[PDB]
C-alpha cells in the first residue's frame, strides 16, 4: 500500500536509482542503492 | 498458413528478442486470424446479377492467384522459345528488318496470341494480389497505427520524426470516418479519446481524430434514420476519398505491387517491341522457391559486396595513378608504328582502360600491356604487375567468393539453430524438454497439448469471435489482458506440470 | 551387363564400366555424395546462368551486333549474332568458357558511339556470369562438404 | 570464424550473466527472471 501511494516519487526517480550486488562484509550478498546523475546517464546512453 | 508458421518461427527465433516474443506471437496469431477470414470469404460456395458475377469472378482470381502467376511465367517462357526464332535481314521478308524465320508458318500468329495472353494474364495477377494480398496490408497498417495512437501517443504526446515517411503519410488517416476499415478494433478512436482525453484535451484529440462528441450524444439521445434508395449518385457521395487517397498511397508504396505493375508495364511493352517480353525471364527468381534461397545467399552480403566492388575500383584507380605518372610508354596498343593508340595518354582513359582489361585479365593489367625485359623500369614494372595480380585478381575476388560461401554457410546455420532451439526447449514457456521428458514423450506432449501454438491462436480467434457478454471468467480476464496489451497470461518458465508437481505425481 | 555385352560389339563400350569407381571406392561415394548433396541447386544455378545469358543475347542481338563479325578476310563476314539462336548458341559457348566473358571474344569496342555501353555490357557480363555464378556453384559445393 | 567469434558472443551474453556467471535457466524460473537479473540485479551499467 506505501508502494503505491509513493508511486510517482518512485517513477520518478526510478532512472536514477541505481542497484548493485555485492559480497558484502557480513559474508552474505548485500544490495547497494546508489544515485545516478542524468549527466552521466545520458553519457552512456551517447552511440560512441 | 504452415509455411507463414515456419517462417514466423524462424524470425522470431533468428532475429527476435524474449520481451518482444510474445508480441510478435500475438501479432502473427492476429495477422493469420485475418488471413483466415480473407480465405473464408474468397472460398467458394440486371444489377444485382451483375455485382454477384463481379464478386464471383473476384473470388475466382484471388482463389488462382498463384496460377495465374506460373501461367504467366509459362507464357513468358514460351515468348521467348519462340523469340529464339528470330531473325534480322537488309531486305524486307540501311534499314534493317527483324522478323520470324520459321517453316510451319504458324509461329507469328502464336507469338501475337501468346503475347496477349500474357499481357490479360498479367492484368488479372494485379486485380488477383489486390484481392487477395492488399488487404492484410492494410490491416497490419492500420494495426499498427492504432497501436501506436493508444499505447504511444504517436500524434498526441509526441510526433513522427520527420524523417519516417510512414508516420507523415499515416496523418493523413486519423480523421477519415473509416479509418479502421479492415483492423477489426472499431473502438480504437473511444479509446484513444479515453486515454488522452484529461492531458492533452478532448475537444483537441476529437479534432485530431475527426469525432463529434457532441453528434455522439445526440445521436445517443434520439434516433434518426434517414436512408436513401441504393444508386450510383448515393455510392459516390458514400465514399471516402482522404482515406481511399491513403489506401493507395500505401499500396502503391507496397513492394510486390509494385513488382506486379512492372510486370504489367513491361508486358505492355512487349506489344510495342516484342523482345521486352525477356525482361519477363526474370520472374524466376521470385516465382521458383530454389532459386529464390540461392539468390538470397548472394543477397545477404549484398551490401558487403557492393563495398567490396567499391574498393576494387578504388584499388584500380591508384594503379592507374601510378601508371600515368611512370609507366605510359608501355601503354601502346597499336601494331602499326605511324599510328599509336596509347591508353595511359590521359587519367580517365587509362582509368577506363585499367577497370576495363586490367581486371578481365587472368594474369592482371601484365597480361595486357607491353613487356618490359630489358628496361630501367623492368623491376619495378614487374612488381607493379605481380602486386596487381595478387590484390587485385586474387585477393579481393577471394573476398568476393568467400562472402558468396560465408552467406550459404551464416544460412545454414541459422536454419539448424532453429531447429534446435524447437527441439530442445518449449516456445511458449522456454521449459527444457529435459524437464518434461520425465515420463515418456512428456516434451511431445507438452507441445502438442499443453502448450500448443496453434491452440493459443485458435484462443485467440474463438475469443475475438466470442461476444463479451458471454465470456466466462478466464476469458474475460483474458480478453481484459489482450485489449491491455498485457501478455502476462502467457505461462513463463511455469506450466501445470510444474504447478501441480507433487499432486500429479 | 548390358554395357559388358556392347563391349564384345565395339571394345569402346567398356570404357563405361570405368564410371563404377563412384561406386565402388567409398572415398570417391563420399566425396561424389557432396556434390550430389545441392544437386537440386546446382542444376537450378546452371537455368539461372542460362537465363542471364538470354538476357545478354537479347540485348546484344539488339544493340551490339556490329561487333560479332568472327571473320577476318574481308570479303566473307562470318557474324554471330545475324540471328537470334546463333548468337544464343555463341554466348554459351564462347563467352561463358572465356576467361572474362564476352568481351574477350566479341570486337574491340574502342572509339564508338556505343563505346559506354559496351564497356558496361562486358564488365557486367564478366562479373555477373563468369564471378558470381561459378561462386555460387563452387559454393555449394563447399558448403555440402560442410 | 569471424562469425563464430559473433555468434558465441551472442549466444554467451543469451544463456549466462556476465557477472555472476549463473546461467538464465535457474533466473527464469520466475517470469523474465534472467532479463530482470540482467536489467536491475546485475547490470554491468549499474556496476560501472
Ligand atoms: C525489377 C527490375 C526493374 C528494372 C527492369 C529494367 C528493364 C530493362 C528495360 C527498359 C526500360 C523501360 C522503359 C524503356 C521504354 C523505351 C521505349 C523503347 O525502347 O523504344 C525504342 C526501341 C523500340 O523498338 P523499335 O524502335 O525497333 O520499334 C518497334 C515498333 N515500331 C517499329 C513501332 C516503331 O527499344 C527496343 O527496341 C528494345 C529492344 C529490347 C531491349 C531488351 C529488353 C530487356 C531485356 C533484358 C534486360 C534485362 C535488364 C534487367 C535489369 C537488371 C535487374 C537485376
Ligand atoms: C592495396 C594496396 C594498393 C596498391 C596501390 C598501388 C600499388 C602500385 C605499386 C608499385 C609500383 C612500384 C614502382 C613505383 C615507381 C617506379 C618509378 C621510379 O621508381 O622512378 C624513379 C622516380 C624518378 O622520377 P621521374 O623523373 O621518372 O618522374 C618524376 C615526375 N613525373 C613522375 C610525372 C614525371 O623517382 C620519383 O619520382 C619518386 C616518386 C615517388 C614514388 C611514389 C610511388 C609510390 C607507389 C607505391 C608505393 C608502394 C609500392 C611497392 C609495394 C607494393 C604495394 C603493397
Ligand atoms: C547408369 C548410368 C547410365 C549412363 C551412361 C549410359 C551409357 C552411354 C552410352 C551408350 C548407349 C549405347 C546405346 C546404343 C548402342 C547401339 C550400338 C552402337 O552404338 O554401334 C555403333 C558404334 C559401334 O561401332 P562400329 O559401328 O564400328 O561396329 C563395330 C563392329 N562391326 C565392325 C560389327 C561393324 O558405336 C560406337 O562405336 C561406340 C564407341 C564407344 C562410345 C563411348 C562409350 C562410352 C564411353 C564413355 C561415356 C560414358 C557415358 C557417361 C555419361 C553419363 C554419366 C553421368
Ligand atoms: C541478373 C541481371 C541480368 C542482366 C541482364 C542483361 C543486362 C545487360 C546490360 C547492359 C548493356 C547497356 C547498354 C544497353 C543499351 C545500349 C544501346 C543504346 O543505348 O542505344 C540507344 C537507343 C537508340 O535507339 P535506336 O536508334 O538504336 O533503336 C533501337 C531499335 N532496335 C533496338 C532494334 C534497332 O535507345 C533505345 O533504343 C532505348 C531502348 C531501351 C533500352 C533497353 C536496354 C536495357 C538493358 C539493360 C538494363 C540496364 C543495363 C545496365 C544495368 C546493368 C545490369 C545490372
Ligand atoms: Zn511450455
Ligand atoms: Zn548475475
Amino acid at each position: 500500500n506505501f508502494l503505491e501511494l509513493a508511486e510517482s516519487i518512485l517513477e520518478y526517480f526510478r532512472p536514477y536509482l541505481g542497484r548493485i550486488e555485492i559480497m558484502g562484509a557480513s559474508r552474505r550478498i548485500e544490495r547497494i542503492y546508489f544515485e545516478i546523475s542524468e549527466t552521466n546517464r545520458a553519457q552512456w546512453e551517447m552511440p560512441q | 498458413v504452415k509455411e507463414s508458421k515456419r517462417q514466423f518461427i524462424f524470425d522470431v527465433v533468428n532475429e527476435g528478442g524474449e520481451s518482444e516474443k510474445m508480441e510478435m506471437f500475438v501479432s502473427f496469431c492476429e495477422d493469420t486470424i485475418f488471413e483466415m477470414q480473407i480465405a473464408a470469404q474468397i472460398s467458394e460456395p440486371f444489377w444485382g446479377e451483375l455485382e454477384v458475377q463481379r464478386v464471383k469472378f473476384l473470388n475466382y482470381l484471388s482463389r488462382n492467384f498463384y496460377t495465374l502467376r506460373f501461367l504467366a511465367l509459362f507464357l513468358a517462357f514460351a515468348i521467348n522459345f519462340i523469340l529464339l526464332f528470330y531473325k534480322v535481314s537488309d531486305s524486307p521478308p540501311n534499314m534493317v528488318y527483324y522478323f520470324l524465320e520459321e517453316s510451319t508458318g504458324y509461329m507469328e500468329p502464336a507469338l501475337r496470341c501468346l503475347s496477349l495472353l500474357h499481357t490479360l494474364v498479367a492484368f488479372l495477377c494485379i486485380i488477383g494480389y489486390n484481392c487477395l494480398k492488399v488487404p492484410l496490408v492494410i490491416f497490419k497498417r492500420e494495426k499498427e497505427l492504432a497501436r501506436k495512437l493508444e499505447f504511444d501517443g504517436l500524434y498526441i504526446t509526441e510526433q513522427p520524426e520527420d524523417d519516417d515517411v510512414k508516420g507523415q503519410w499515416d496523418r493523413l488517416v486519423l480523421n477519415t470516418p473509416s479509418f479502421p476499415s479492415n483492423y477489426w478494433d472499431k473502438f480504437v478512436k473511444r479509446k484513444v479519446l479515453d486515454k488522452h482525453g484529461d492531458i492533452f484535451g478532448r475537444e483537441r484529440i476529437a479534432e485530431l481524430l475527426g469525432m463529434d462528441l457532441a453528434s455522439l450524444e445526440i445521436t445517443a439521445h434520439n434516433e434518426r434514420k434517414p436512408d436513401p434508395p441504393p444508386g450510383l449518385l448515393t455510392w459516390i457521395m458514400s465514399i471516402d476519398v482522404k482515406y481511399q487517397i491513403w489506401k493507395f498511397g500505401v499500396i502503391f508504396t507496397d513492394n510486390s505491387f509494385l513488382y506486379l505493375g512492372w510486370y504489367m508495364v513491361m508486358s505492355l511493352l512487349g506489344h510495342y517491341n516484342n523482345f521486352f517480353f525477356a525482361a519477363h525471364l526474370l520472374d524466376i527468381a521470385m516465382g521458383v522457391k530454389t532459386l529464390r534461397t540461392i539468390l538470397s545467399s548472394v543477397t545477404h552480403n549484398g551490401k558487403q559486396l557492393v563495398m567490396t566492388v567499391g574498393l576494387l575500383a578504388v584499388v584500380v584507380y591508384l594503379y592507374t595513378v601510378v601508371a600515368f605518372n611512370f609507366f605510359r610508354k608501355f601503354y601502346n596498343k597499336s601494331e602499326d608504328e605511324d599510328e599509336p593508340d596509347m591508353k595511359c595518354d590521359d587519367m580517365m582513359t587509362c582509368y577506363l582502360f585499367h577497370m576495363y582489361v586490367g581486371v578481365r585479365a587472368g594474369g592482371g593489367i601484365g597480361d595486357e600491356i607491353e613487356d618490359p625485359a630489358g628496361d630501367e623500369y623492368e623491376l619495378y614494372r614487374v612488381v607493379f604487375d605481380i602486386t596487381f595480380f595478387f590484390f587485385v585478381i586474387v585477393i579481393l575476388l577471394a573476398i568476393i567468393q568467400g562472402l558468396i560461401i560465408d552467406a550459404f554457410g551464416e544460412l545454414r546455420d541459422q536454419q539448424e539453430q532453429v531447429k534446435e532451439d524447437m527441439e530442445t526447449k518449449c516456445f511458449i514457456c522456454g521449459i527444457g524438454s529435459d524437464y518434461f521428458d520425465t515420463t515418456p514423450h512428456g516434451f511431445e506432449t507438452h507441445t502438442l497439448e499443453e502448450h500448443n501454438l496453434a491452440n493459443y491462436m485458435f484462443f485467440l480467434m474463438y475469443l475475438i469471435n466470442k461476444d463479451e457478454t458471454e465470456h466466462t471468467g478466464q476469458e474475460s480476464y483474458v480478453w481484459k489482458m489482450y485489449q491491455e496489451r498485457c501478455w502476462d497470461f502467457f505461462p513463463a518458465g511455469d506450466c501445470f506440470r510444474k504447478q501441480y508437481e507433487d499432486q500429479l505425481s
